[PDB]
């Protein structure tokens, strides 16, 4: 769309019985590609780990 | 008996049909052995 790139998401999850989208019906997001996230994770409480 | 007829070309009139479903979905065949057929659908719904 000129310099903002255009996508449409449509992921969906199961709950305990049904499924349903992740994102409600109608969201609009401004983000940056280049920004920066974390997918940090904790230590393993497991004594045999 | 003394008419001399000669014979032309002779028209067809073929018939259309094309599957376009067997050679578009159906594409493998399966032979069978037994009777009946089973069929599996595995419904994964994982929470």
């Amino acid at each position: 769309y000129g310099d903002v790139a255009i996508v449409v998401y449509s992921g969906q999850y199961v709950e305990n019985g049904v499924k349903k989208n992740f994102l409600p019906d109608n969201t609009m997001v401004l983000g940056n590609t280049q920004a920066r996230g974390l997918r940090t994770y904790g230590c393993i409480q497991d004594a045999d780990a | 008996m003394y008419t001399t007829a000669q014979l032309l070309a002779a028209n067809e009139q073929k018939f259309k049909f094309d599957p376009l479903f067997l050679r578009l979905f159906f594409r493998e065949s399966y032979p069978f052995t037994t009777e009946k057929v089973y069929l599996s659908q595995i419904p994964g719904l994982v929470n």
